[PDB]
């Protein structure tokens, strides 16, 4: 029911962040897709973040050949988010970037006048 | 004011056996919780930051989870090393934290009976209102354990005080000593203890 | 290890390490750890509401501070320092690296040094009893450090004099008793007093 | 590029079994899935199937969103082949994986011979 | 675990294998040159429909019972000598399967002129010296057999430990001989017995070599 | 016709180490593959069923994967157990069935010097009228050795037969025996007689030698 349950964090975790902040879907396909992990159709099934990236990224294809199909609607882009996060998971390490949506978490939930002076990264 | 409630207190697991705390907030802190080791005379060992992550060198059967108000510390794999007490804080925000409360994790074991060593004064303390024996109970598991002083009949209930260690890292055990603190004028202890078939039978006598 | 203060007097607490983002915990004995407030790395300090204007935070280049000011009765006990780990700053929610801590005594009683008697003689058991000393916490170690093996030290127990008395104790094998020495060596802080008796 | 590539099969063994013979999406994602194994949102991500299930139905889900949005009538089901993924993965979560993979190959051996030299029985 | 058969004459090979009421597998056989790889034969389904590879089609004959499943050879010829073996499908599956886990121990044939001759065992023995430290070794060795199979073994089998039984060797006469050495500590030379019990299944014979020094 | 084309023939894996064999259709059979293992004298034992049914309780170190004509079975966790023939074959349909050519599987190891015995002929064997000499290599690696007769005169002929043994499943080590069968009668009219054994674990080629009569 919650994508992101098993990995450590939820959707709120993400929902912190601003929607200007993560790249497009085409950024996050072609670069930092296929050019890193080249190897995602080896009959291998390595860490949780490639076999889940996977049906990602097979999902959005099967949206938008609908899509184009019939001739759109962006508010089903949240696969901008999960295409971010396993990726994210991949390069930088999954404790690293959950760290980091929890941190970005504590920026916002406070009040601005309360923020300390440097943003997480 | 963020306040975390902890939902255990104290709990009982054996070796290879598993143990689990849960911590519920009272706001949600969305991750934010962390999970803390400490022992006696230690300051905390951070044992899991947010949700799942174990920094550093800590046991892998240490596993956390829970997302929003609800979170939860499970130890799969339980060591003889693993009695201690944990705590959970969270953040709210950066101005309001809490700790829990605390959870006490006690080691189960086989009931082992202690040995007993009688301790007369000292022969430097006689000098300045010495009257000083303490009575010595080692490496018995069973926490629930009482002993009384008999100076001839029954001296029990005078101005005596009794001391606990934690429980040992090792054997899962624990040790008490009590003091009797008397005036110069003028000796057994009883030791009565779950797994003792003949309590007692230590004593000493003054001059010898 | 320990400060000694009269009820209403303020006192100052340093920690050290360079400057990020400082916690300060108190943990009074037999009870839990409570949370204080932090000091960011632009010196904000952020408190709880119970220890709002009973302590204050402060922080410098070389140092982050913790002033208690008029401590009550109620406020003895062990403080921790904590700073954030890596960059951070403030929105940290856990902090790995922690000071020793540093015991605080509230109280009108005088400040007293450690008095150590040899408790003395299958398996054998000797030991170091150290009576009535006031003030903070004493160390008892064995053979200079040497030997970990079978000692036990005790909580100290309150006297009704208003001084503490702990023993420690060491269970070895009764026939190494005619050739090691165990010396004990008791170390107290607060009164500075260090002595070494060999029990046997 | 291929989901079962890695749960050791592929898009060819699944398109050699009549499309009628899989049930509906309806039946396959209403009825099993959430009956059996009903809560699977435990944090836990046991064997993949679980995974792949996961964004399986919210992949259904985020489709039949944009097709419902819609509303110069009849789309397609040729899009549809969730049926195969659904099917695969409950069944190999029920059966085991290894029984429903190998059920795919002896099929896969069913066909692809002539008719004429077929045995006298079929795959189960 | 052998047959002898002279060129020409057909044979045929039953199969059970672990059988106990095993009425449909749809079974399958194989046969493998020495020293070479294994080559597939053919299938016959549960109906009794017998499919073939290429190379074996005409050569030979898959026929089953309800009790047995057999395998002719008809007209063999010297190039057919191989161990055969006959591998049953796991479960119902029933010729749509790719893969068989039980299978049978396998029956060396030999297509020959030849006679069948029984083995001439003697014993191997170290020398006096040859002890020194610790270590002896001792054997037994089985010379001019034609049949190839012949099964070696030492005091009945209670001794496994440094037993090696060497392949045979064919020599210029045509026939075989092999050697089966133990290496045993010289200390126990004095008391345990060391007997090689040889078989040689197709002549029948058998024999028991107690091996000593001398 | 379906064939399979098999690799690497001969390969090498340390105790411990990795080795992939690999498997080439030449028609695509839809994961219809499957592993077998083989040891001699043993009938194969079925690794994996399709691409990764490692089935009936098989170590998990030996990992099949592949699909369309390409297939692998991968050996993790080499051990000494391990050393043996693979064959992988694939069913195109229930009539064509083809085997690979087999892959052998050997387990690197320290070098191990062999121990050389002389084994004069028999007593027994001198009335038959014949007479054999078996010199004995036990335990070396890896593998390659040269054994060369005396009877104080070098003994080159073809008068001599070697047979070397499969690597052992304990210590992984090969065994050799050289059988000089040249005598006869004629056994006696020299004295001398030895075996210098050349081997890369020998730092100089050792001879075992007996004098007849002792």
């Amino acid at each position: 029911i919650d994508p992101y349950k098993e990995f450590g964090a939820t959707v709120e975790l993400l929902s912190f962040l601003p929607s200007d902040f993560f790249p497009s879907v085409r950024d996050l396909l072609d670069t930092a897709a296929a050019l890193y992990r080249d190897a995602l159709e080896s009959p291998e099934h390595a860490s949780p973040h490639h076999t889940a990236l996977r049906q990602a990224i097979l999902c959005w294809g099967d949206l938008m050949t609908l899509a184009t199909w019939v001739g759109n609607t962006n508010v089903g882009l949240k696969f901008r988010q999960l295409l971010w996060f396993h990726i994210s998971a991949l390069t930088f390490g999954r404790e690293t970037v959950l760290e980091y949506l929890v941190s970005f978490g504590v920026w916002i939930r406070t009040p601005p006048a309360y923020r300390p002076p440097n943003a997480p990264i | 004011e963020l306040v975390m409630t902890q939902t255990p207190s104290s709990t009982s697991a054996a070796v290879g056996g598993t143990v689990t705390i849960n911590c519920q907030a009272s706001q949600s802190i969305g991750n934010a919780l962390a999970w803390y080791q400490q022992k006696p005379g230690q300051p905390p060992k951070l044992l899991i930051s947010a949700g799942s992550n174990l920094a550093s060198g800590v046991p892998s059967r240490f596993r956390g989870s829970g997302s929003g108000t609800e979170y939860t510390l499970t130890i799969s794999d339980v060591q003889r090393e693993d009695a201690a007490t944990y705590y959970c804080l969270g953040t709210y925000s950066a101005i309001d934290r809490a700790f829990g409360a605390g959870t006490n994790v006690e080691i189960e074991r086989t009931v082992a009976a202690p040995s007993v060593f009688i301790f007369p004064p000292s022969d430097e303390q006689l000098k300045s209102g010495t009257a000083s024996v303490v009575c010595l109970l080692n490496n018995f598991y069973p926490r629930e354990a009482k002993v009384q002083w008999k100076v001839d009949n029954a001296l029990q209930s005078g101005n005596s005080q009794e001391s606990v260690t934690e429980q040992d890292s090792k054997d899962s055990t624990y040790s008490l000593s009590s003091t009797l603190t008397l005036s110069k004028a003028d000796y057994a202890c009883e030791v009565t203890h779950q797994g003792l078939s003949s309590p007692v039978t230590k004593s000493f006598n003054r001059g010898e | 290890e320990g400060r000694l203060v009269t009820p209403g007097t303020p006192l100052t607490l340093t920690c050290t390490g360079s400057t990020y983002a400082m916690i300060w915990v108190r943990q009074a004995p037999g009870q839990g750890v409570e949370y204080i407030g932090i000091i960011n790395t632009g010196g904000s300090a952020s408190y709880a509401s119970w220890a709002k204007g009973r302590f204050t935070i402060s922080r410098t280049s070389t140092t982050v501070d913790l002033k208690i000011t008029s401590p009550t009765t109620e406020d003895t006990a062990t403080y921790f320092c904590a700073r954030t780990r890596g960059v951070n700053d403030a929105y940290e929610h856990a902090f790995d690296p922690w000071g020793p801590g540093t015991l605080v005594t509230v109280s009108s009683a005088s400040t007293k040094g450690p008095s150590v008697f040899p408790l003395a003689p299958g398996t054998a058991a000797l030991g170091c009893l150290v009576k009535d000393y006031f003030p903070e916490p004493v160390t008892v170690s064995w053979n200079s450090g040497a030997l970990t093996s079978g000692v036990h030290t005790f909580p100290a127990v309150l006297q009704s004099s208003g001084l503490y008395s702990l023993s420690s104790v060491v269970t070895v094998p009764s026939s190494s008793l005619g050739t090691q020495t165990y010396i004990c060596n008791v170390n107290h802080k607060p009164s500075n007093t260090k002595v070494d008796k060999k029990v046997e």
